[PDB]
RNA sequence: ACCUCGGAGCAGAACCCAACCUCCGAGCAGUACAUGCUAAGACUUCACCAGUCAAAGCGAACCUCAAUUGAUCCAAUAACUUGACCAACGGAACAAGUUACCCUAGGG
RNA sequence: GCCUGGUGAUAGCUGGUUGUCCAAGAUAGAAUCUUAGUUCAACUUUAAAUUUGCCCACAGAACCAAAUCCCCUUGUAAAUUUAACUGUUAGUCCAAAGAGGAACAGCUCUUUGGACACUAGGAAAAAACCUUGUAGAGAGAGUAAAAAAUUUAACACCCAUAGUAGGCCUAAAAGCAGCCACCAAUUAAGAAAGCGUUCAAGCUCAACACCUCCCAAACAUAUA
């Protein structure tokens, strides 16, 4: 019979090759992800659509942020096939009200919290 | 008593209920009796099916036919046909409860050896009519020294290392990665891709 | 259909490409491996004490005869003290150079069977020889000088 | 051949799950006569109907078994109660064979 | 018989049901002279009241596999109750676990999940496979799925005497009809692994010396 299926422990833990491989560090990780629906629920089971549902991923290449804690990524673990997660990178400060309108989320991931339209 | 003694029809105790073609017993590596045991040769299944009575006749003439034995032993792995497998009469309709105990079977799944081989005897001796008769076998066979065995076991831990592939299907199968247990069997986790109903894939990682 | 057949059951198309590609790759090197880089001691004792033994010696290219051919030979050469000798040349090489035969070097190849002497009995050897028109005589060396078949007549005779 | 009820597998681990699927059974017997009366809270055969469990209380002492069964109306009875192999077992109060003469409405 | 009337007989059956536009909306079952039907439920719809629903973590659920129940956090926005009613149900196929059958069927029966009875793109055409969903206009752009890959089988050139026509059994069966030993000579040829003869004699092998009419057209070379 189709079942939900779990998912083993040993899959979500890094090797040293693969912090190596991606740009992460172990200690001091990050807050937030970015999540985005790259794949469609039709043909998935309708946990999986519920889940896309409450994560916020109804429409699919739209950006999400979400928090880096174990419930949150509880969820993301079952719907791990249909997204894709970025760490959010902020190379400036997260946004104060000064700057609050004028950001704009990058394609590599980070949040630039001025976003002129002039070349440098 | 260096001969394969005979293996009945059917055992003399009846079975009187009915059972269930639980093809899973055809399904997947074999746990029991894959070593040998006081054995040198053998005739290894390469993939799962049932012996008949017929099978063992052919096994214990066509290889009593062929044997010194003051020089070579011989021992059945694989116990007298024991699963009553039903036929219903022929041409009639369908329903009406279950058909009526046809005949006794075997189940030999992948993995399995049959006929145990001993004595004062090379490989290359035992080889030709373990061949015939790992070819009249109604799964695929073949004749397996100790060494050979060990031999292509440690081949297939050559594969397992070696391979440049990312991609195995242990790690997609079992952390689902793209979805994928939605085409796979649960069997297919412990499996892991090497069996395909009865069959075997050897030359698969 | 069941999940077991008889037959081997189509795939599901997913199931078919995780099949290909979970494929086996082996590892292929940079450079293909293969572009890189108690009888003997019997024959060694035996043919070295032979070595000793002869003062005389001669040869032949005996193969050109029959079974009992070789034992009419080996009984009319059996009437002699000399002995014949069939072993390999491929050993007999380097007893050339053991034995400081550096004349002998250029001689023993092929069919070749040893007629090793005390007694030259080779001129009446000779005499069986001239009644079979073929087995010339290969020459010889007796105490480390050469005999030609010239040197046969003149020895011998 | 069957038609209702129960146990086991199918249906491996909460519940549920079919088949003219595989195997067992049931349509009682025995003991007790407080097998009295009441009453919170629950379970429930996927509805309903039926079924089950039950503390406290009053009154007294100092039930086993799995299934072991039948609605309403009507009867019988002063009353309490009792009444179907109504087994086609949610049961019409009582009705057989056959038609190449069939007929009509439809379906394959 | 035929006519008139009862008579607009009755029909769980067939056929048919007329403006516009939007919205929400599909698969448990139980009984039934019942399986071409109804009733209740489940699901569905509107209105109303309220407060939690869904996802879930430790702990926890029995003796004789995949998972599920339970469930705070968290992520979300629904749920229950009240009022009022209609309608729908032999679903089909695919994946998985099974049962019956022939481990036949576009076959029959359950379970879990998808998809289809809702759109578009792909797979030759294409209900059910893959991609993809929420609606309009555009002579803009980035993508998703998405094109079948294969082609086979040469082989060692020689070299063979002798105890012996090994004993016994066998008319004789000699390496070769069977049992047993299977030693030995030269440098080395088995008391013999295949032809072969009643039996022989003859031939090879190991080992010695050299080593109804096919069905896109096509195309192996330019940087993914
Ligand atoms: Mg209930
Ligand atoms: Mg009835
Ligand atoms: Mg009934
Ligand atoms: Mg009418
Ligand atoms: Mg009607
Ligand atoms: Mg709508
Ligand atoms: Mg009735
Ligand atoms: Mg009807
Ligand atoms: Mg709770």
């Amino acid at each position: 019979k189709f079942t939900r299926s779990r998912i083993p422990e040993k899959v979500f833990q890094a090797s040293p090759e693969d912090h190596e491989k991606y740009g992460g560090d172990p200690q001091n990780p990050h807050k937030l992800h970015i999540v985005t629906r790259i794949k469609s629920t039709r043909r998935r089971p309708y946990w999986e659509k519920d889940i896309i549902k409450m994560l916020g991923l109804e429409k699919a290449h739209t950006p999400q942020v979400h928090k880096n804690i174990p419930s949150v990524n509880a969820k993301l673990k079952v719907v791990k096939h249909l997204i894709r997660i970025k760490p959010l990178k902020l190379p400036q400060g997260l946004p104060a009200e000064e700057n609050m309108s004028n950001t704009c989320l990058k394609s590599t991931g980070e949040l630039v919290v001025q976003w002129h339209l002039k070349p440098v | 008593k260096p001969k394969l003694r005979f293996i009945e029809r059917a055992p003399l105790v009846p079975k009187v209920r009915r059972e269930p073609k639980n093809l899973s017993d055809i399904r997947g590596p074999s746990t029991e009796a894959t070593e040998f045991t006081e054995g040198n040769f053998a005739i290894l299944a390469l993939g799962g099916g049932y012996l008949h009575w017929g099978h063992f006749e052919m096994m214990r003439l066509t290889i009593n036919r062929s044997m010194d034995p003051k020089n070579m032993f011989a021992i059945w792995r694989v116990p007298a046909p024991f699963k009553p497998i039903t036929r219903k009469s022929v041409g009639h309709r369908m329903g009406g409860g279950k058909g009526a105990i046809d005949h006794y079977v075997t189940p030999v799944k992948a993995g399995r050896l049959v006929v145990e081989m001993g004595g004062r005897c090379e490989f290359e001796e035992v080889q030709g009519f373990l061949d015939q008769v790992a070819h009249k076998l109604p799964f695929a066979a073949k004749a397996v020294s100790r060494g050979t065995l060990e031999k292509m076991r440690k081949d297939q831990e050559e594969r397992e290392r070696n391979n440049q592939n990312p991609w195995t299907f242990e790690r997609i199968a079992t952390a689902n990665m793209l979805g994928i247990r939605k085409v796979l069997s649960p069997y297919d986790l412990t499996h892991k891709g090497k069996y395909w109903g009865k069959f075997y894939m050897p030359k698969r990682v | 259909s069941k999940a077991v057949t008889r037959h081997r059951r189509v795939m599901h198309f997913q199931r078919q490409k995780l099949m290909a590609v979970t494929e086996y790759i082996p590892p292929k090197p940079a450079i293909h491996p293969s572009c890189l880089p108690g009888l003997i001691r019997l024959l060694r004792r035996e043919i070295a004490a032979v070595f000793q033994d002869n003062r005389m010696i001669a040869v032949c290219q005996n193969v050109a005869l029959s079974a009992e051919d070789k034992l009419l030979m080996r009984h009319q050469l059996r009437k002699h003290k000399i002995l014949m000798k069939v072993f390999p040349n491929q050993v007999l090489k380097p007893f050339l150079e053991d034995s400081k035969y550096q004349n002998l070097l250029p001689l023993f190849v092929g069919h070749n069977m040893l007629l090793v002497s005390e007694e030259p009995k080779v001129k009446e050897m000779v005499r069986i020889l001239r009644t079979v028109p073929f087995l010339p005589l290969l020459g010889g060396c007796i105490d480390d000088t050469i005999l030609s078949r010239q040197g046969f007549i003149n020895y011998s005779k």
